């Protein structure tokens, strides 16, 4: 339940922060944020996208194949009379 | 003899200015012993990135001899007359003073002038003190309380001059030149920025006479007699956390920006701090202490000690508190400490101030307990207020303070403000800035 104070044994680390009122909430959108969003996107697209692309294909095919098999095969009535 | 009468019958403080711009002030008593010294309006704040720690380096040579009299000679002369030579350098104020027999007030004044004007700055002594200072930095690095206050300034005034420490950097101390110290002295130790103060059994006119004789070197240009106004130091609500769980106790210091010397509100802040007071594990009073925070500290064993403060400067200051606690009681301490600050702004009582006022009076009277402490007041007063302020004036001001006044002033500098925080040691239990920031309102 109560954990702050007995978590880890830490030494020689200094940290510096500013009040939320001394700084901007969403700073450097163009020089930092977006560039990083792109970085992040890029480093993952070829990990994620591929299998989904394949799922999409299998879907396209299987769907088209199903409908194709609903169509009539003219070669079933060629010699019908 | 009533408190009032005793306050009015105190000898007045005489002031006279020389043509060179120096000011000579003193308070006369019937004491065979006295203290006299020169209070300079100089310090680390006047230094910059390249000469930080110069005024300190100088403070080390100011006693190792002058041109007229080398080291041994200088020391022997002072020692052999039973006089005491001390002094200090801070962020906005420096001082060199001597305790001696009123019978020597004149020879002393000569000595002082010789120190501030003709320091030998022995090329070889400089390299020698360079190593001494480096050892003093390692000694002070173990003084949590001072490491904590340095850090408090380092962040509260980050980016500015008050952010620097008085002793200076390791790189500066390793490379400060005989020329730099010299430059420092010539640039800052100047008549219009100095104050010859004295207290004890001394003739103001005899003091000012020896003063005229040794504090001469008048200035020609206008740039030499003008006291430079320093650029403002921006305050920043922020925190610096230096963690080392290997340290036995933790030090925490929280503070808001203060008004600055000249502001009258300071009398109220000092009354306010008087309500919260201070404490340490050897206050026999124990659980019956009037300071609520002190009482809680005892009942809940919140800390080893705590103290409030209202450090002033020309244009700004630090109003806050500092405590030392075991790693596991920091949170409750900070909780109660901030709680009390809220109480100040919101529910202060007439009783509370009645007491705080008395406490404050006896505190101001205590800072005038001897020739050196009184001399320090004079030096500081003229240097900060450009005039001495009697105990009777202070008492006049203190008397006007009431609960409502404490609340408004405290609400003014404390309520819903973004504090500056410095935490050193085993500080894991101290909650984040946002949590602390919330302790700044309502309670």
């Amino acid at each position: 339940g109560i954990h702050f104070g007995n978590l880890a044994r830490v030494r020689h680390i200094i940290t510096y922060s500013l009040s939320p009122f001394e700084q901007r909430a969403i700073p450097n959108i163009f020089s930092d944020a977006l560039p990083n969003v792109w970085r992040r996107f890029s480093s993952q697209v070829f990990k994620v996208a591929p299998p989904f692309l394949g799922a999409y294909l299998l879907y396209s095919w299987g769907t088209q194949e199903f409908e194709r098999l609903k169509r009539k095969n003219p070669a079933d009535y060629e010699n019908d009379q | 003899a009533t408190y009032a009468q005793t306050l009015q019958n105190i000898p007045e403080t005489n002031v006279t200015t020389l043509d060179n711009g120096l000011r000579v002030a003193s308070e006369e008593s019937s004491q065979p012993t006295c203290t006299v010294g020169v209070w300079i309006g100089a310090g680390s704040r006047y230094e910059n990135e390249k000469n930080n720690g110069a005024g300190y380096f100088v403070e080390h040579l100011a006693f190792k001899g002058t041109k007229k009299r080398p080291c041994a000679a200088f020391e022997k002369e002072v020692e052999s007359m039973g006089a005491h030579f001390n002094g200090y350098t801070s962020r906005e104020q420096t001082a060199f003073y001597i305790k001696a027999l009123s019978k020597d007030m004149p020879k002393v004044v000569e000595l002082l002038a010789d120190v501030v004007q003709n320091c030998a700055l022995e090329e070889s002594q400089i390299e020698k003190e360079r190593g001494v200072i480096l050892q003093e930095l390692k000694e002070m690095d173990n003084d949590m309380t001072n490491v904590t206050f340095d850090y408090l300034h380092a962040t509260a005034f980050q980016g500015t001059a008050l952010a620097r420490t008085v002793e200076g950097t390791t790189e500066n101390i390793k490379h400060l030149t005989r020329a730099d110290l010299a430059s420092y002295i010539d640039t800052h130790f100047k008549a219009p920025r100095m104050v010859l103060a004295a207290a004890g059994g001394i003739s103001h006119k005899e003091l000012v006479d020896a003063a005229r004789q040794h504090f001469s070197g008048v200035s020609f240009t206008y740039k030499e007699d003008a006291v430079p106004i320093l650029p403002r130091c921006r305050f920043t609500g922020s925190e610096i956390r230096a963690r080392d769980d290997a340290l036995p106790v933790a030090h925490v210091a929280l503070a808001v920006e203060g008004p600055g010397w000249a502001d009258p509100d300071n009398v109220v802040l000092h009354v306010a701090n008087a309500i919260i007071g201070r404490y340490d594990r050897t206050f026999g009073g124990g659980k019956h202490l009037s300071s609520r925070l002190a009482a809680l500290a005892v009942e809940h064993k919140l800390c080893h000690s705590f103290q409030t403060f209202n450090t002033s400067y020309s244009d700004t200051g630090l109003f806050g508190f500092h405590f030392v606690a075991d790693p596991l009681s920091i949170d409750d301490m900070m909780f109660c400490a901030q709680g009390e600050w809220m109480r100040l702004c919101t529910s202060t009582t007439e009783s509370e101030v009645k007491r705080a006022k008395n406490h404050l009076r006896s505190a101001m009277v205590a800072q005038l307990d001897g020739t050196t402490p009184v001399c320090e007041t004079i030096g500081s007063h003229l240097l900060n207020y450009g005039r001495r302020i009697s105990l009777e004036e202070w008492d006049s001001r203190i008397s006007a303070v009431d609960a409502r006044m404490v609340r408004d002033v405290c609400s003014k500098y404390i309520y819903d403000k973004c504090p500056a925080l410095a935490a050193v040691g085993p500080i894991e239990q101290l909650l984040d800035y946002n949590r602390i920031r919330s302790g700044m309102y309502w309670i």
